[PDB]
């Protein structure tokens, strides 16, 4: 069933942040990215089996990060990246970096 | 190839349960992937 | 450790909104029903919510609610020392 | 690190948690050795503190008369302290064990003190304390970073009394 | 009143369109949400344009917990309390 | 290459421990799992110091879970080498394309390639070796390697090195 | 717990999106198989054509083989990025405006701004950090200036010129015709010809050589980054492919694939590639190759907006047209409005109302069935273990009942074809996901959501028949009577979750609105 | 009251800081009224015999006849009443009474009537020290702003100002002791009471107040449209207002009708 925007609106009326995420990404599509530390892409490869994590475009092997997103988040990154833009994604801490 | 890792059975028996998205063996009920 | 306000230079209120008294219920009653330990009097109970009020209304949950003000500092108050309204 | 590149992760200058500048500390296999033995006695004894809370023979651990009664020793104290899940300690271990050119802490100490009385970097006097050299062109060729750096006869002088400091077995 | 002082905060009369609002400093993807999508993002990446991920909208699209009501602080706990008991 | 350093870790412990003696269960936590790993950027974690002198953080409960993370400094002795490094090892493996060189927890691999043709290949011998006209290296044998390259990995880092120049060999 | 699988990588939150461009090089070093032939299966007709737009590098969205790069099943790979190279220079349909107002802006010849430091109109605009008004201040300023000027008066006397080393050239002025970019030359009437601007369409390559000559300086003045957003790689020069995920094909049968648009077009694109490029290299006369080059152009242009101003759409063989990337996101059904802000969701019911008086103000009678099909995941503990039981053992045929079990490990255990409702024994930590009980919190609204008051909580009583029921005072805030309205419902998965419900949105604390 | 980039809208909310369903239509009484009216309800005097209090209402009438701090006390009330009575003229030039505040003082009253039982036919035991005092410290014991530098001191004044007016207009002595015979028992739960459901009227912090005020604005704009062509039943008053005119507000057209 739809969950629109007046929903959506509503809740953040109420004030329930919780029961807004659980609803968003928990009851429709949650999604693992592996996402570079340097560049800050979805480029990683990972081979899980052997955990081996690779950047291939910076040289990455270290700082790798896992994010807990949608799929259509993804999906939009992905064809805004095919148009010739960079959607990157950062971390708090990677200021430091 | 997708076989049960407790009945340990060859060939497998599997069952695909698609109004919930789910493979289900027959044998010990144990759901092997979803959606 | 320089955003944090000493204890005399709180500035904020001394109640406790709804906001936080249900954010409070709601991680006790999920830690309650992850078999935490009770520090109340348990008599004839077995849901995790009444448990969870019924040590609210002791005062005895040992939770403390950060408040971030919009520069980026923070204020700290101890579950025990906020009011609650009846 | 035959140039000396150590990277950011292992510079010379360290910033401790106190926020001072501290000097790189290399060991070699005598000192780590020594100090994990120490840090595992030491954690021993704190244990055995504890229960005897809660309810003499460690001397002859650090003593041990022979290499096989200090692996004996070792293996009794990774057993009591470690739990047996870790292989990779006990790998460690018995290779310093094994290869450890000094086993008494004051001729540990008198290597220290010669190898770094010229003031070299922390990893040439490591590599130093780890390495046995007979002449002080083999060390230089297999430790480059001498090279250019210490007079050959200083480094023949070293080596000469480092080979006459090792304990017989 | 919340209404008027939102409309004339600017120093000047910005109306409720996409002139007015999505014309503003605010976030990218808040700005885009609405009736410009893919001209706004074009523009956002031609000027890099940096987004800091901390309205409602922004944390909609992540699938992310946002500073709303309850959400509006951090629980943690009391070691003194804990011990005491 | 033994070296002290300040490592940080975040550990989640579970709402079934939340009692007063949560620093007990916070110290075993780490012990059991820190000690003896490996990181790429640190190299093999091999022992870390002051135990008693653990440092800790205020928890900070999740939201999704309830389970309370920490965030625990400490200062460690760890081991990672760097290329151009020469270290001295055991022979562990004899082959005809090479040999392999445990030095501390690691392994450093020598392809014939990178050995003078002095060194050669003794099948015959028990255990087979490398014998040439000053230098014999079999098992147990002290041998220093110039380290060439390292990969590293979640758990574990490999090395590649070369004895193709002078004063290499047994010592 | 999201993957069913172990990573060790740790666990962070987004914070920042720093916006950008790609430059060729990174589109280059991204990329993992340059697509070279416009087929996309072999002559086999069983596998992908290696280098084709379907290589197996890029990864597989069926759930049989996984990824070659990878090794991963399909629900694990996200995707990898193709890339195809170009003979000539592209302009991108995206920035055509921005490139002429920036072309218009800057000498043709010498590659430097119009203007310096010494005007004090340049002072004031370089004195504002608002970069959209700075661009439009320049432009409307410096589209005036059709020569660049050698020397300039000197600040503290206007008697004194100083050399800028400015090339003293003429600057044309530029159309826009189509895609093409034509340029005007008026000559100056000094010179003794006739005051006709000599026109000329303007080439992609000498744009891009001069955009590529432009200084650090004027990289901040005109409001561009120099590690972002270069304004060279405003013109495409290598175009990314996406991998198939972004591009699914449909197979209704084993030989029956329906391919997507998008992949249609970008064999399209090659196809006309690889026609300009066998053209380049056989002396072909420059006719044919600027029609190629424009082909090649229209192509690279309606493949990502197909709605642009005073152009032919380009069409299906159908006659449909082509679904471009800016018609996937713009619409109102499109993924910013359509699949992000609001989107499909689970564990949820719909059905009409009734009225019931013997129920409290509070309380909402739930049918059966729907009982009987919506869970909880109930947490096996001291307290509950007995009832717990007692409801695994009835099964999921009864209510109350229980139809999965969930153990430490993440497994779940179907109740009905595993034969042990009477078997499996229960632990501590495992999970019994058991029908919606008598008092269990939900969410209930009606559409459309107008005000705060038009969704609120309710407990649950079960039912027979297939109506919801409430109470005839909660009809006023929810603008519902009983002639057909349906309602909807959601179930909250946690404690936390069930205590908001339970102290924020109830009946009760919705009266003085 | 902010925004995601940290803008501040308003310096308080609503500007005095209430929760929009914490507040009912009350009078003020200080507004209205020829000014012998105000001066018969409001003025007491110790000295001259138009104005005094009865001896029969206050329980020590007789010994309080004549002094002197308590006629002064008097002459600060009555200054402070004709004071508010000027601001309060100044404020709502219309010369209006009711509008919306915090607190129902009225019903406090009754239920303090109501609960004790008080006897209107005895002399009351309260003293005019006391009523003054304390009606003054429940007035110093309101707060919205806990800062301690003066920007904030002022803020919470400005913002407590109007609610001041109305407590000072509602629990003046003479109507106290005349229009009420209240007791010290009652008084001093009034106080309690009043101080308590003050209290709890401020607005929570984490509130959402963007998206209520736009719901309440934008619904009755739905039902608009109904009666917006009553202004349609006169001809010659071809104005445009309801839906055409909200739009053009809402855009700020530059070329109205």
């Amino acid at each position: 069933l739809r969950f629109g925007e007046m929903e959506r609106d509503c809740m953040i009326a109420h004030g329930a942040a919780s029961f807004l995420k659980e609803r968003l990404m928990e009851a429709s599509d949650a999604f693992r990215v592996h996402i570079c530390g340097i560049c800050g892409l979805m480029t990683v490869i990972a081979k899980l089996n052997h955990n081996q994590f690779e950047c291939k475009g910076c040289d990455n092997k270290i700082d790798i990060y896992q994010i807990h997103i949608p799929y259509a988040a993804k999906l939009l990154f992905q064809e805004l990246m095919a148009m010739n833009i960079t959607p990157r994604l950062y971390t708090d801490r990677s200021r430091d970096f | 190839v997708l076989t049960c890792p407790e009945c340990k059975v060859y060939p497998p028996k599997i069952v695909e349960r698609f109004s919930e998205g789910d493979v289900v063996c027959a044998l010990c009920g144990l759901v092997l992937s979803d959606k | 450790k320089e955003k944090a306000i000493p204890k005399d230079q709180r500035a904020t209120t001394p109640y406790m909104t709804k906001y936080e008294r249900a954010r409070i219920l709601g991680t006790r009653a999920l830690q309650i029903s992850m078999n935490a330990p009770v520090f109340v009097d348990l008599e004839g109970e077995t849901d995790p919510l009444r448990i969870a009020m019924k040590e609210l209304a002791e005062k005895k949950i040992p939770l403390v609610i950060r408040r971030y003000l919009p520069d980026g500092s923070f204020e700290d108050w101890s579950v025990e020392e906020l009011i609650v309204d009846l | 690190a035959a140039t000396l590149q150590l990277g950011q992760e292992f510079q010379l200058k360290q910033i401790n948690h106190q926020g001072e500048e501290e000097e790189l500390i290399a060991l070699n296999l005598s000192e780590a050795r020594l100090v994990i033995k120490e840090a595992l006695v030491e954690r021993r004894r704190a244990f055995k503190r504890s229960q005897k809370k809660h309810k003499a023979d460690d001397d002859d651990f650090m003593h041990s008369e022979t290499r096989e009664k200090e692996l004996e020793s070792i293996d009794v104290l990774l057993e009591q302290t470690t739990g047996g899940n870790n292989k990779d300690l006990k790998n460690t271990m018995q290779y310093l064990t094994n290869f450890s050119r000094f086993r008494d802490q004051e001729t540990v100490g008198a290597v220290i003190q010669l190898l770094k009385s010229t003031g070299l970097h922390p990893f040439e006097v490591a590599q130093l304390g780890s390495l046995a050299c007979d002449t002080a062109d083999e060390a230089k060729t297999l430790i480059p970073s001498l090279n250019n750096k210490i007079s050959d006869d200083e480094l023949e002088r070293i080596l000469k009394e480092l080979s006459n400091l090792e304990t017989l077995y | 009143a919340l209404l008027v002082d939102v409309m004339t905060t600017q120093g000047g009369l910005t109306s409720v369109t996409r002139h007015g609002f999505n014309r503003s400093n605010t976030g990218a993807l808040m700005r885009c949400s609405f009736e410009e999508t893919v001209e706004i993002l074009f523009e956002a990446g031609a000027s890099a344009e940096l987004d800091d991920c901390r309205g409602v909208s922004e944390n909609v699209i992540l699938g992310q917990m946002a500073p709303i009501g309850t959400g509006a602080f951090d629980v943690m706990i009391d070691e003194e309390s804990l011990v005491k008991y | 290459m033994f070296f002290i350093k300040d490592l940080s870790l975040n550990i989640t412990l579970h709402p079934s421990f939340f009692g007063p003696r949560m620093k007990q269960y916070l110290k075993t936590k780490l012990l059991e799992e820190v000690e003896g790993s490996c990181t790429g950027k640190f190299g093999y974690i091999l022992c870390v110091l002051d135990y008693d002198n653990i440092d800790i953080q205020r928890g900070r409960i999740l939201p999704t879970d309830g389970s309370a993370e920490f965030n625990v400094k400490y200062r460690a002795v760890v081991f990672k080498p760097f290329k151009g490094e020469v270290v001295d090892g055991t022979v562990v493996s004899c082959s005809q394309h090479g040999f392999e060189v445990q030095v501390g927890p690691m392994k450093v691999f020598v392809t014939k390639h990178l050995m003078p043709q002095d060194l050669t290949f003794n099948a015959g011998s028990n255990p087979p070796s490398y014998q040439s006209s000053e230098d014999v290296i079999t098992i147990k044998s002290r041998i220093r390697v110039k380290i060439e390259g390292c990969i590293s990995q979640v758990s574990s880092i490999h090395a590649i090195g070369s004895i193709k120049e002078d004063y290499l060999g047994a010592i | 717990m999201v993957g069913q699988q172990y990573s060790s990588a740790p666990l962070r939150t987004v914070k920042e999106v720093q916006f950008g461009l790609f430059s060729p090089e990174e589109v280059r070093a991204i990329s993992v198989a340059k697509i070279r032939f416009p087929e996309t299966m072999d002559e086999t007709q069983t596998r992908a054509k290696i280098g084709g737009l379907n290589d197996p590098r890029l990864g597989s969205i069926d759930r049989n083989l996984k990824c070659q790069t990878c090794q991963e099943g399909m629900n694990e790979c996200p995707g990898h990025f193709g890339h195809i190279d170009l003979a000539k220079p592209v302009f991108h349909v995206g920035f055509i405006a921005k490139i002429k107002k920036v072309c218009e802006c800057v000498c043709m010849h010498c590659g430097k701004l119009l203007l310096d430091e010494h005007n004090e109109l340049m002072r004031q605009a370089l004195a504002i950090k608002d970069s959209k008004k700075r661009f439009a201040a320049i432009w409307t300023l410096c589209k005036t200036k059709m020569v660049c000027e050698t020397d300039v008066p000197s600040e503290d006397d206007p008697t004194q010129l100083v050399s800028r080393g400015g090339c003293g050239n003429t600057q044309p002025t530029i159309r826009k015709d189509g895609l093409k970019l034509v340029g005007s030359w008026k000559k100056d009437r000094a010179t003794g010809d006739a005051d006709e601007p000599e026109l000329r369409v303007l080439s992609t390559e000498e744009i891009l050589n001069i955009f590529k000559h432009i200084s650090v300086k004027d990289f901040t003045s005109l409001g561009f980054n120099e590690v972002f957003s270069r304004p060279e790689w405003m013109i495409l020069t290598c175009l990314p492919v996406p991998p198939p995920p972004v591009r699914p094909s449909i197979s209704f049968n084993e030989s029956q694939r329906g391919e997507d648009d998008l992949t249609f077009k970008l064999a399209d694109i090659l196809k006309a590639n690889i026609s300009l490029e066998t053209l380049e290299h056989n002396g072909a006369p420059h006719h044919a190759i600027e029609e190629a080059e424009s082909l090649l152009q229209f192509h690279v242009a309606t493949y990502m907006d197909n709605d642009i101003a005073g152009q032919p759409q380009a069409l299906q063989k159908s006659g449909r047209p082509v679904k471009s990337i800016r018609a996937r996101l713009k619409g109102k059904e499109g993924r910013i409005r359509g699949n992000l802000m609001g989107k499909r969701v689970d564990f949820s019911a719909r059905t009409v109302i009734s009225g019931d008086p013997n129920l409290e103000l509070d309380q909402v009678g739930v049918p059966k069935s729907i009982a009987k099909t919506l869970t909880y995941p109930e947490v096996v503990t001291p307290y509950n273990i007995d009832r717990l039981t007692q409801l695994v053992r009835n099964g999921p045929n009864e209510h109350p009942g229980a139809k999965y079990v969930i153990r430490d490990s993440g497994d779940r255990i179907d109740l009905r074809y595993s034969k042990r409702a009477g078997d499996i024994q229960l632990q501590y930590g495992w999970k019994v996901e058991r029908h919606i009980m008598d008092n269990d919190p939900v969410l209930f609204n009606r559409q459309p959501s107008l005000h705060k008051m038009s969704m609120m909580a309710h407990r649950v009583k079960v039912i027979p028949y297939s109506t919801f029921r409430l109470n005839l005072s909660v009809t006023s805030p929810y603008n519902a009577d009983f002639d057909g309205d349906e309602m909807n419902l959601h179930v909250p998965q946690s404690e936390e979750t069930r205590a908001e419900l339970s102290q924020l949105c109830a009946v009760p604390l919705q009266i003085v609105s | 009251t902010r925004n995601s980039l940290g803008n501040v809208i308003q310096f308080i909310y609503g500007e005095d800081g209430m929760d929009a369903a914490h507040i009912e239509k009350q009078s003020l009484d200080t507004i209205g009224g020829s000014d012998a009216a105000f001066e018969k309800r409001y003025r007491v005097d110790l000295l001259n015999t138009d104005h005094t209090l009865d001896p029969s209402l206050l329980e020590s009438g007789s010994e309080i006849l004549g002094d002197l701090k308590l006629q002064v006390l008097l002459d600060e009330e009555y200054k402070q009443l004709v004071k508010d009575r000027k601001f309060l003229r100044e404020v709502f030039v219309d010369g209006e009474a009711n509008w919306p505040l915090p607190v129902n003082i009225r019903r406090i009253i009754q239920n303090a009537q109501q609960t004790f039982h008080i006897d209107h036919t005895k002399p009351s035991d309260l003293t005019i020290k006391d009523i003054v005092l304390g009606v003054k410290d429940l007035q110093e014991n309101l707060l919205v702003l806990r800062g301690k530098n003066e920007i904030i001191q002022n803020a919470q004044r400005d913002a407590v100002t109007l609610f001041c007016c109305l407590l000072r207009s509602r629990l003046a002595t003479r109507r106290v002791l005349q229009e009420y015979r209240l007791t010290k028992q009652a008084f001093d739960w009034v106080l309690s009471n009043i101080e308590a459901q003050f209290l709890r009227s401020v607005v929570h912090p984490g509130e959402m107040v963007g998206v209520l005020a736009a719901q309440s604005i934008g619904e009755p704009a739905t039902q608009m449209t109904l009666n917006t062509f009553h202004f349609a039943g006169v001809a010659s008053k071809k104005v445009t207002s309801g839906v055409p005119r909200l739009k053009e507000i809402l855009n700020v057209a530059k070329n109205m009708k």
